[PDB]
């Protein structure tokens, strides 16, 4: 959360978690939610939101991220740590913030 | 959902429903009967 | 012993054994029994 | 007032929520 | 109704007072 | 009585299929 | 049909105090 | 009573095609 927290979601519109808590690989994506969730990262831009929606269908669990002039992000839990996503994440929006300013 | 209350309510009118259903099938001959009588007053 | 497993939202709905072996029993028995049977229903939820 | 019909009964009187109904509603189904 | 059971209807309809009766007691509910 | 005794063993006996369409058979036929 | 014409003359002719007899049955016997 | 006796007896016995004629009566010469 702190990593993260110094960069601050500012070129970001909104994301996406879904997960099946039931499933078993779903422990990445969910430590993912956490990192994105914490007030430290999200109170950056208020404006920008996040989607951490649940289902009971069995799809593995997969993480969709909304942008402005960078395009969407989807990345699946079911075979990605969660550090992997968190920093590859933050690679992928800081290249999108040099984009837009 | 409803309260519980309320899911038992609908399974009394269901033991109504199961008699209504023979007593419909009756029913249509009074029904039509009854439609004529209050029309001829009317033509009158 | 052990609670069954929640059902996928998608996969249709799935009712306890006891549930399914009752509703057979009921279209065995005939109206004037099932008749017998309902009045005294009625008394105990009132 | 015979055994059979008392056991009935004892069945669907008393049972936990989501079962009552559940039990309920395949009847409707068979009837119509 | 097939012809089987609707001879039975048939049958209640010309009943006796007393069975008639009996017949109405689940008509009036 | 005699008589709505067998309308019973009538109705339990029918199949799923038959029961359907005698509601709206007779009702269409009858009214 | 021949049936269904002589209904029609039987309700013309009677008189309005004994008509209330027939509908007395319907209303009262049958229900 | 006899008159009515007489009508629930036809009403039963009547065929497909003659009802027909009774109900076009009440729905439209009555109409």
């Amino acid at each position: 959360a702190a990593a993260l927290a110094r960069l601050g979601l500012r070129p970001v519109k909104q994301v996406r978690v879904q997960f099946c808590p039931f499933e078993k690989n779903v422990e990445s994506t969910r430590t993912f939610l956490q990192t994105v969730s914490s007030e430290k990262v999200r109170s950056t831009n208020l404006n920008c939101s996040v989607i951490a929606d649940v289902r009971h269908d069995g799809s593995e669990p997969c993480v969709d991220v909304l942008f402005g002039d960078g395009h969407r992000l989807i990345m699946r839990g079911a075979h990605l740590t969660a550090l992997e996503m968190l920093t590859a994440f933050a690679s992928h929006i800081r290249a999108r913030d040099a984009a837009g300013s | 959902l409803p309260s519980l209350p309320l899911v038992q309510g609908e399974l009394v009118g269901g033991l109504t429903c199961l008699t209504a259903q023979t007593h419909s099938l009756l029913q249509h001959q009074p029904l039509q009967l009854t439609t004529l009588l209050d029309q001829y007053i009317r033509e009158q | 012993e052990a609670l069954a497993g929640a059902p996928l939202d998608n996969a249709p709905k799935e009712y306890p054994p006891k549930i399914q072996q009752l509703v057979q029993d009921i279209a065995s028995l005939t109206l004037l029994e099932i008749s017998d049977l309902n009045e005294l229903l009625k008394k105990t939820l009132k």
